[PDB]
């Protein structure tokens, strides 16, 4: 039976929590991934840095479909992100869409997976989730949203941001280029510029995964003769998609 | 066994103090200083974000003011995250509370319940305490505008002015310097920024490091009406306090 | 037949003695007056079990009150534990009709009916059984606060033998008490047969029976 | 649909004297117009000079009996190998039986011996644990057949002294357990041409200060 | 609460002056189907003990396997498990008395009834009955279901007492067991031809006879029988 | 740290060996067994004047037949208390007559070694169990956090207990009176506490088979100390 | 050292330390010896009082008519480990109608201790027994140790002191074992076996318990003037 | 369950998670009970580290625990408020089954005994609080004063103070309370229990708190002004 039912992250006398200050670090170890909100849409992108050339890479997917109109990507350790995937994708159904027969909005499934991530941090027995999450997403009322959730629990909406290695350099980078009336192709084309900078090796559509929040893909839904039913706003873009648009860099 | 790893969290000190809980006020002197006001004709809630971006989201952000019902609204000190569980545990207090009596919570209810759970987490259950103070602003008809604040200890108690977060010994000698009984809700709007103007660690206050709230009667006849100020509301109110 | 009143003098509790299943009469010697402490009384109709044996257990509750709180327990406390008992159970099927009686300091004498359904009744008369309506009628039209103890007795006694009479499922035998503040003193046991007798000489009562 | 209880006949008879008890049972064991058993004890030497018998369902009276033995050990260990007396053996097989209130043991159980003077002691029980201290008590079968003749002849119930005409009741003298054996015998003798479940043998146990006596007598087999 | 489907008839037995007989016929009823044909009702344990079960055969299956995990059982640890420490006709019973009486205490009995067959270590000759509601006894005969209706009277008179039991040989006893059979297969609806026989004996041990039938049956006396009353055709 | 039920070097349980020495610290209880009554006395020790000494509450009725004096951190005999009396209680329900005094300090001893990691730790408090049945007459018991009890004709527990157990080995005899019993408690109290022994801080109590369990008056035991003063006078 | 804290810790060398100290309880216990011949078996206690005004505290215990034990340690562990024997050997007369065998009874007790030697939180027991009884295979002597050892013996001892006892018991094995039918024969070889373990003090009417079971013979324990007859 | 040992013994036999709790109560504002003839007084010290505070809404320090009874604390104000609850409760449901309200020693023997649980329970530490409990039973005139502390110890006072600094205090009403003669009005009783604050207080400003409990569950709250003339004439008289 789990005997550890007392908390192992705990206040240390000059007020730190350490174990989600070392969380953290962790995090700051990771791979970088970025995201950059678009008067249209968003763009989530990180670096598929394969572990051996033996590995097929497109097995494993760092930016992730939440809801038809929600993704995530991180940095951090891959194996907590691949769990709070599972959990994110079952809380927007059990606590939202079982409820209201909708998929809840950006800023609530990230509560939701905020909130687990909080009570790591303070239930009996377990260690914080080593990563921060990027969450891009579109509802009906909030439009287009981009948040950063972090191993405390927090979370804070951006315009753009970077997460992971080399997120003090993208950010500035992003700063500089980040304004009101960017459209998703020039927030992508941002993105393939901000990532090359934190790139040592390959630069391509195979070592690059971007995922993009835009226009409804109706191609993408499976099936015709619902008009309110218009398909899914969250597309992952492909090898080829991506090696078009750096020639265009 | 396990043992040997515990903290043991809900323990005395021999001066008989709560480790965890003094750690956890520690803690809490590093967040963005928060200050609330009462006036005879309303409350001002006024916090200080912690350092910002320019790529930060402002008008979808909240960190430090949050709405518990129509009648009360808290700022928050401290960890975020833990404050947002304490939140939604309070926000359904008071709905239990209104579909038990068919009547709002009266503010001090909802105060000494929230403080309550607090407290039960430095005596039982070996977890950490909630790292998070917290200022409430609200009204009732028994009492009208109330002002209170809880700790991680599960303390409470009520004022006509208080500040939480950073430097609140500085903050606190100057609301005591300029606060007077007969004020107003447009005289404590200016006292509140003034005080943050002088206390913030920062090199100036602009709108994009505030969060800012009113609890006014100015909702027409007999009825309270909150107020969470947009970004370009804080701009505005920062020009004509004359602070920028 | 079962009955308690309040008077100047204390409680007189009167109760017949037969127990019976169907026609046959399975005693004749049952004792339906349970002595829960030398303080209190209780009366046994209903379930014979039911009234048995909680009513040995309120005796037991009763003296743990009072080992807890240095002081008697009152009537209306010892009654009400009873009743919130029963309460508990209610729906599988206890049967109990009693009358709590005592008689304290703060009080007086005091009887509270208690019953299965969860009452609980505070009053002066009560009268509980197959017969009930039987002791009923003399009582009503001869009590008064005023009667003297031996009197008071005596119409207990004689309640009880108008039901042992009439109903068919009362009789045998008669037993009596009295309690007073100081406890309750035992009043002896009056076979029915020679009681009825000696009743109708004396009295010139039931001239409707051949003797 | 199953219905968990049967009723296996049989009937006892406890009397008290002035220094000795007797607890009487017949050793037939029946179900509807079926003979089970023409020997089958029922009257059982419990320890600590009590005597027991459960009658009706015999299931139940078996589970019962064992339980309170079983109950008697604890007793000894638990308080020094104190004797249990006749009141407090009573008082514990109310709680045996009350313990199934809402599924009760479906049997009259009947216990003898002598109380804590040396004096004669028959309790006897209800299904559920109601109990009370008789000087006679018949369960069973053919108690109602029994009863009355008791009454009669042990407490001389409506005899009076001849000449008087009903002016002095017959004055009641104690019997000796010779003269008690005598009724039992006649009251089971009697039971057993009146009642088909009632026959087969007797089995009498005697309780007295030296311990406890059995006799065994044959009744009809018809 | 059930209901039994796949059923035994009796289970006959008594006591004689070495030993114990016991019998069963080896029918599996459905209703008034006579459906299964080589049905063993009596369970040997170890080689003092014969246990013998009427009623639902699902239960007696359950109660099979329950005996022979006992056996299993009292040989752990127990060095002398073929010897003093063997299990006893007695320990048997008073475990399936046990299990009988609890399962009908939770209202789910084992829908049967139950003869135990057997010689205990000092040579004493051991039978008594239980069945689903717990109740149990002992008689120098037992039988169950019709058995005790037709079985037991004829055995009664040849075993009427216990000062009977040392003047009956086996043979005496086995042959009355063996006419009692006969005399339930003629009047028994759910009885066989086909039955099993163990006698336990305190010299010659356990004798376990299958295959045995229903013989020396009168039948002629039917061809006379005609109509219903007046009928001479 | 180290397990509440751990072990020492020469096997002794550190929590119970540790709980001996918080009652050590106590005021001091003594009780006498005669062949007329126990007797049960105690050393109040009030912490202040201001502190109404009569509801100091040292000594204790159990039941009819049986008192129990404490000595220790005496908050931690009030759920003991409870026990003794709902078993006592309890065994009079199910028996219809009264338990023996070994058997109610033996169920009182069954909850002492329920702790671990049930109760945090052992009981810090000591009780003398006294009273009277029918099959052993007077009895005195000392029931400790170990769960053992030991049957005393005298037994002194708290703080002046070796001078006042040394005392009571010189002054038993198995032909004590009730009322030499009562004097010896007094002068032997008188012996080992710190103030002068009065009616207001010290409390005396007997169990006789007649009249069960009592506490003393304060005017009763007056004169006893009074007796008791003019004894020692006179030689 | 390091490895004491629990009993859950294997030390370097493969001890379990909590159990030795367990085992260092039933050495500081008075002393109590147990033999047998072929027709009964005895225990012999010497009881230890705490002063002159006290109680000898009791070492035997009865668990059935042909069963019982005397302790060595703490004491409240052997009212456990008894009771837990008292309820065995009940269920096994209870459900099988069948006395429980002594060397069942001896597995039953190894497995109960074995559990508090293997987890967090539990302790040892710390206490010793010597259990003796008459079953369908004769008369039986047992002795536990809390680390869970059962052991059949003709006869040994346990306490302080021990030892003595034991040897004496060693030499005389030959005699003992061959004392059938006369009990009394049998105690006397119990009492000079203990007495080789007193120093300072001997055998009075108060210090000495006996106990006794065999052929014909329930379970009896004799203190008082009973043991008079054997001082 | 989370079920760990908090409170133990230590070599000496000292239990120091309770011994800690009692160093939370010394630390508390100072709070006094004294009984008159025919009442109780409980005051109350306020620190005065907190102006801007209002005092309408602010935790009150002494709590009716029914309309006759009252309670007071020092020491852990979070922790006082769990005893307070369960006190209420316990209050209410004794009313319910016994047909009577509690008598003031009932009560505090019911707080005292929660104060004990919580130090021999696994997983809870001791309350850093110390109670003063005060007023009349049921149709008794007999005035009423007990104390508890986090051991669970309780028993009844004369008068009585806990808190910071009630060493001196205590050392004042020892010699200033004749038991022989008790202040024998309201007004006695009331000048003795602020002269007993004043010992410790400050100010007599509004950091002085007096609360007076008359039989018949006759309760009031005395204000600023009326504490303030008890202030005044007390030093009128010290000039002297
Ligand atoms: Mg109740
Ligand atoms: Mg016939």
């Amino acid at each position: 039976t789990d005997r550890y039912s007392f908390s192992l992250t705990t206040f240390s006398p000059s007020g730190k929590l350490g174990q989600i200050d070392y969380a953290l670090t962790a995090v700051k170890q990771g791979v970088t991934s970025l995201g950059i909100k678009a008067t249209n849409g968003v763009v989530i992108a990180t670096e598929k840095k394969s572990s051996s050339p033996l590995a097929m890479s497109e097995t494993l997917s760092k930016v992730s479909l939440l809801t038809p109109d929600i993704g995530a990507v991180y940095s951090g350790m891959g194996p907590d992100y691949r769990v709070l995937v599972d959990k994110s994708r079952k809380v927007a159904h059990t606590s939202y869409k079982r409820i209201y027969g909708e998929y809840p909005p950006t800023k609530l499934l990230v509560s939701e997976v905020a909130k687990i991530m909080q009570e790591a941090t303070q239930s009996g027995g377990v260690r914080p989730f080593g990563v921060s999450l990027l969450i891009a997403g579109h509802d009906e009322f909030n439009g287009f949203s981009l948040y950063q959730v972090d191993p405390s629990g927090s979370y804070f909406p951006w315009k753009a941001t970077a997460i992971g290695k080399g997120s003090v350099a993208a950010k500035t980078f992003l700063e500089k280029r980040w304004n009101d009336e960017l459209e998703l192709e020039d927030a992508i084309h941002i993105a393939l510029l901000t990532l090359k900078e934190s790139v040592e090796g390959e630069f391509n559509g195979d070592t690059i995964e971007l995922a993009i929040i835009g226009d409804e893909n109706p191609d993408l839904l499976g099936y015709t003769g619902i008009p309110t039913d218009k398909g899914p706003r969250f597309r992952k873009l492909t090898s080829q998609e991506i090696n078009d648009r750096l020639e265009a860099l | 066994g396990s043992r040997r790893y515990d903290s043991r969290t809900t323990i005395f000190s021999p001066e008989g103090r709560l480790y965890q809980v003094e750690y956890a006020l520690e803690s809490i002197s590093h967040a963005g200083t928060a200050i609330g006001i009462m006036a005879s004709d309303g409350i001002v809630l006024a916090a200080e974000r912690k350092v910002t971006s320019t790529l930060l989201e402002q008008d979808t952000s909240t960190e430090k003011l949050y709405k518990l019902n129509d009648k009360i609204a808290v700022a928050v000190a401290g960890l975020t995250a833990d404050a947002e569980i304490l939140i939604n545990t309070a926000r359904i207090h008071a709905q239990n509370y209104l579909k038990t009596y068919n009547e709002d919570i009266p503010v001090e209810i909802l105060v000494r319940r929230l403080s309550d759970i607090k407290q039960g987490y430095t005596q039982h259950g070996g977890l950490r305490p909630f790292g998070v103070s917290f200022i409430y602003a609200g009204y009732d008809d028994r009492y009208g505008y109330q002002l209170y604040t809880s700790n991680p200890s599960g303390n409470y108690t009520g004022w006509k002015a208080i500040s939480v977060g950073a430097n609140t010994s500085a903050a606190q000698t100057l609301l005591q310097m300029d606060y007077k009984d007969d004020m107003k809700v447009d005289d404590a709007i200016e006292l509140a920024l003034k005080t943050l103007s002088k206390t913030t660690d920062s090199s100036a206050l602009t709108y994009d490091r505030l969060e800012f709230a009113t609890i006014r009667k100015g909702a027409n006849d007999g009825e309270v009406y909150q107020k969470i100020f947009k970004p370009q509301e804080i701009k505005d109110i920062l020009v004509k306090t004359g602070i920028t | 037949t079962t009955l308690a009143f309040r008077f100047q003098g204390g409680i007189i509790v009167a109760v017949d003695s037969r127990a019976t299943a169907g026609n046959w009469v399975a005693s004749q010697t049952v004792k339906k007056v349970i002595e829960i402490n030398p303080f209190l009384l209780g009366t046994m109709a209903g379930g014979a079990a039911d009234c048995q044996f909680w009513e040995t257990w309120l005796g037991s509750q009763c003296r743990l009150h009072e080992l807890r709180e240095k002081e008697r327990i009152s009537v209306a406390a010892a009654s009400k534990i009873l009743s919130n008992l029963v309460y508990q159970y209610k729906g599988a099927g206890l049967s109990m009709g009693t009358m709590i009686c005592g008689y304290t300091r703060k009080e007086g004498p005091t009887i509270y009916y208690v019953d299965s359904d969860g009452t609980r009744l505070k009053g002066d008369i009560f009268c509980v059984g197959s017969g009930q309506t039987f002791a009923y009628g003399v009582l009503d039209s001869n009590y008064k606060w005023d009667l003297s103890v031996e009197d008071a007795l005596y119409l207990g006694k004689r309640s009880i033998l108008a039901a042992a009479h009439r109903d068919a499922y009362s009789g045998g035998s008669v037993n009596l008490y009295h309690v007073t503040e100081d406890g309750w003193i035992y009043h002896g046991n009056h076979d029915v047969g020679e009681l009825f007798w000696k009743v109708k000489e004396e009295e010139g009562s039931f001239n409707n029976v051949i003797g | 649909q199953f219905n968990p209880y049967g009723d296996n006949g049989g009937t006892i008879l406890g009397i008290a004297g002035e220094d000795f008890a007797v607890l009487a049972g017949d050793t037939r064991n029946i179900t509807d117009y079926s003979i089970n058993s023409r020997y089958e004890p029922k009257v059982f030497d419990c320890g600590d000079n009590i005597v027991m018998s459960a009658n009706g369902f015999a299931a139940d009276g078996d589970a019962l009996v064992k339980r309170f033995k079983n109950s008697v050990k604890w007793y000894h260990f638990d308080h020094n190998d104190k004797k249990l007396s006749i009141n407090s053996a009573a008082r514990n097989i109310q709680h045996l039986l009350y313990g199934k209130r809402f599924f009760p043991y479906y049997v009259h159980t009947i216990i003898a011996g002598l109380d804590e003077d040396g004096k004669g002691a028959v309790y006897s029980f209800d299904p559920v644990g109601s109990y009370e201290r008789e000087q006679c008590r018949a369960g069973g079968a053919a108690a109602s057949l029994i009863m009355p003749f008791l009454d009669n002849q042990v407490n001389f119930k409506n005899q009076y002294e001849p000449g008087t005409n009903g002016k002095v009741k017959k004055p009641l003298k104690y019997l000796s357990v010779e003269e008690v054996i005598k009724l039992v015998r006649d009251s089971f003798t009697s039971a057993t041409e009146r009642h088909i479940q009632v026959g087969d043998g007797l089995e009498i146990l005697i309780v007295t200060k030296d311990g406890v006596r059995k006799e065994f007598y044959e009744l009809k087999r018809d | 609460t059930q209901q039994p489907i796949v059923t035994g008839t009796s289970v006959i037995s008594m006591k004689y002056d070495n030993g114990v007989i016991i019998a069963a016929d080896n029918l599996g009823s459905y209703g008034s189907l006579l459906r299964f044909n080589g049905v063993e009702r009596l369970i040997p344990v170890g080689d003092n003990t014969v246990v013998g079960i009427s009623g639902d055969i699902s239960d007696m299956q359950h109660i099979e396997r329950l005996l022979k995990d006992l056996v299993t059982e009292n040989a752990y640890d127990n060095p002398l498990a073929d010897a003093e420490e063997a299990l006893e006709p007695s320990y048997i019973f008073e475990y399936l008395a046990t299990v009988m009486y609890q399962r009908r205490s939770k209202m789910n009995p084992l829908w049967n009834a139950i003869i135990v067959a057997g010689v205990q270590s000092n040579g004493d000759q051991f039978l008594r009955y239980v069945n689903l509601l717990g109740v149990t006894y002992s008689s120098p005969t037992l039988a169950t279901g019709f058995g005790a209706h037709m079985a037991n009277p004829l055995l009664r008179k040849v075993v009427d007492r216990e000062s009977d039991i040392p003047k009956t040989t086996v043979q005496v006893a086995e042959e009355a067991i063996v006419n009692a059979m006969r005399v339930l297969y003629y009047r028994d609806a759910r009885s066989s031809r086909n039955f099993s026989l163990a006698i336990i004996d305190k010299n010659t041990g356990l004798t376990f006879k299958k295959n045995l039938q229903v013989e020396n049956m009168k039948w002629d006396f039917a061809k006379d029988i005609k109509g219903y009353g007046t009928q001479k055709i | 740290d180290r397990g509440v039920s751990t072990f020492s070097p020469e096997g002794r349980l550190f929590q119970v060996e540790y709980s001996l020495e918080a009652i050590k610290l106590g005021s001091t209880a003594i009780g006498i067994a005669t062949k007329e009554g126990v007797v049960l006395g105690v050393e109040k020790r009030a912490t202040s004047p201001l502190l109404e000494s009569d509801s100091i509450e040292k000594i204790v009725e159990i039941d009819r037949h049986i008192g129990c004096a404490m000595s220790g951190l005496t908050a931690d005999a009030r759920s003991m208390i409870e026990h003794a009396r709902t078993a006592a209680v309890t065994h009079n329900l199910y028996y219809d007559e009264d338990i023996n005094v070994e058997s109610l300090t033996q169920s009182v001893c069954d909850l002492a070694l329920r702790f671990g990691e049930l109760m945090s730790r052992p009981f810090g408090v000591a009780l003398l169990i006294a009273g009277h049945d029918a099959d052993d007459g007077y009895q005195l018991f000392h029931a400790e956090p170990s769960g053992t009890f030991y049957r005393y004709n005298a037994k002194a527990i708290g703080s002046g207990s070796e001078g006042a157990q040394a005392e009571l080995l010189n002054e038993w005899h198995s032909s004590l009176t009730l009322k030499e019993a009562e004097l010896l408690v007094l002068k032997i109290l008188k012996q080992v506490m710190e103030e002068k022994l009065d009616e207001n801080n010290a409390q005396l109590s007997c169990i006789t088979k007649q009249d069960g369990f009592k506490i003393y008056d304060n005017e009763k035991t007056a004169e006893l100390i009074k007796e008791l003063k003019e004894k020692e006078a006179a030689e | 050292n390091n490895y004491d804290g629990d009993t859950v810790t294997f030390s370097p060398t493969g001890r379990l330390f909590q159990v030795e100290y367990a085992l260092e309880a039933i050495k500081q216990g008075s002393v109590t010896v147990g033999l047998r011949s072929n027709t009964h078996a005895v225990l012999v206690a010497l009881k230890r009082n705490a002063d002159e005004l006290s109680s000898y505290q009791k070492k035997i215990i009865k668990c059935d008519e042909h069963m019982g034990l005397s302790l060595a340690g703490l004491a409240p562990d052997a009212r456990v480990l008894s009771n837990y024997l008292r309820q065995q050997c009940n269920y096994s007369s209870l459900v099988f109608n069948r006395k429980l065998a002594v060397e069942r009874a001896g597995h039953l007790l190894c497995d109960k201790a074995q559990k508090n030697t293997q987890s967090y939180g539990g302790r040892p027991y710390g206490v010793g027994l010597l259990i003796i009884g008459y079953d369908k295979s004769g008369a039986h002597l047992l002795e536990f140790q809390p680390s869970g050892n059962v052991t059949e013996l003709y006869g040994t001892a346990i306490g302080a002191r021990s030892q003595g006892a034991k040897t004496y018991l060693e030499r005389t094995l030959d005699t003992f074992i061959k004392i059938d039918g006369n009990p009394d024969e049998l105690i006397k070889a119990g009492v000079e076996a203990i007495s080789q373990s007193l120093r300072d003090e001997s055998l009075t009417v108060d210090n000495l318990s006996i106990a006794i079971v065999g052929k014909d013979t329930p379970f009896t324990i004799y203190d008082g003037e009973a043991v008079a007859k054997y001082i | 369950g989370y079920d760990r040992a908090l409170s133990i013994f230590s070599p000496d036999g000292h239990i120091f998670q309770v011994e800690y709790a009692l160093e939370a109560v010394k630390r508390g504002t100072c709070a006094v009970g004294v009984k008159g003839k025919n009442c109780v007084v409980l005051g109350c010290e306020r620190r005065s580290t907190l102006k801007l505070q209002d005092t309408r809404i602010t935790p009150s320090k002494v709590s009716k625990i029914d309309s006759h009874v009252v309670l007071s604390f020092s020491g852990l104000n979070a922790d006082s408020r769990i005893l307070i609850e369960k006190a209420r409760v316990e209050a209410q449901s004794h009313r319910l089954t016994l047909e009577d309200p509690v008598t003031v020693e009932y009560l505090t023997r019911y707080v005292a005994g929660v104060q004990q649980r919580y130090t021999q329970s696994g997983g809870v530490r001791p309350f850093g609080v110390s109670t003063l409990i005060a007023g009349f039973d049921p149709r008794d005139d007999e005035p009423k004063l007990y104390q508890t502390e986090p051991s669970g110890i309780y028993s009844s006072w004369s008068a009585q103070t806990i808190g910071r600094n009630s060493k001196t205090v205590r050392e004042f009403l020892e010699k200033n309370y004749d038991r022989k003669e008790p202040p024998a009005t309201v007004e006695e009783c009331v000048k003795l229990t602020v002269r007993s604050l004043l010992e410790v207080v400050q100010t007599g400003a509004k950091n002085i708190e007096i609360t007076v409990v008359k039989p018949d569950s006759d309760i009031v709250a005395l204000s600023s002004e009326e504490i303030n003339q008890y202030v005044t004439q007390i030093e009128q008289e010290k000039q002297e």
